[PDB]
C-alpha cells in the first residue's frame, strides 16, 4: 500500500519523465517573466508601425504628445 | 529660358519654398500631355500637382 513501508510519509505522484507537479509550480514564475520579457521586446521593436501608434500609442496621456504628426496644412500633396 | 531642371517635381517645393495652394495654383499655369482618348488622339491638359 506504501512505497517505503518503515517510514509512510513518502508519496510517489503522477509524472511523465520528471514533468512532476511540484517542478512546475517551482517553474511558472520563470515562463512568466520571459513571457513577459518577450512581450516587451515585440512591443518595443514594433512602436514606429503605423497602425501600432494611431492605436495604442497616442490614446496614452503624456507620452501622447511625442507619437504625433506635426506638419501644418503645408502637407501631403 | 534655355536650362532644364526635369528632375524636380511640383510636390517637390510643398514645404520647401511654396505650400500646397501655392504650387497647385503655380503648376495649374503650364500645359502637358495626357496620353490618348477615345479615339486614340493627343491632347493637351493643365498641370497638375505630379508633374
Amino acid at each position: 500500500i506504501s512505497f517505503f513501508p518503515n517510514k509512510p510519509m513518502y508519496h510517489v505522484q503522477p509524472h511523465i519523465s520528471f514533468i512532476t507537479p511540484e517542478r512546475t509550480m517551482k517553474t511558472i514564475p520563470a515562463f512568466s517573466r520571459w513571457a513577459f520579457a518577450a512581450v516587451a521586446g515585440v512591443f518595443v521593436f514594433a512602436m514606429q508601425v503605423p497602425k501600432v501608434k494611431t492605436t495604442i500609442l497616442q490614446p496614452i496621456a503624456f507620452i501622447g504628445d511625442h507619437f504625433k504628426d506635426k506638419t501644418p496644412e503645408e502637407d501631403k500633396w | 529660358a534655355c536650362h532644364s531642371l526635369n528632375l524636380i517635381a511640383w510636390r517637390h517645393l510643398v514645404g520647401v519654398t511654396h505650400t500646397a495652394d501655392e504650387a497647385k495654383q503655380m503648376a495649374s499655369e503650364v500645359e502637358y500631355e495626357d496620353g490618348p482618348d477615345d479615339e486614340g488622339n493627343m491632347f493637351k491638359r493643365p498641370g497638375k500637382l505630379s508633374d
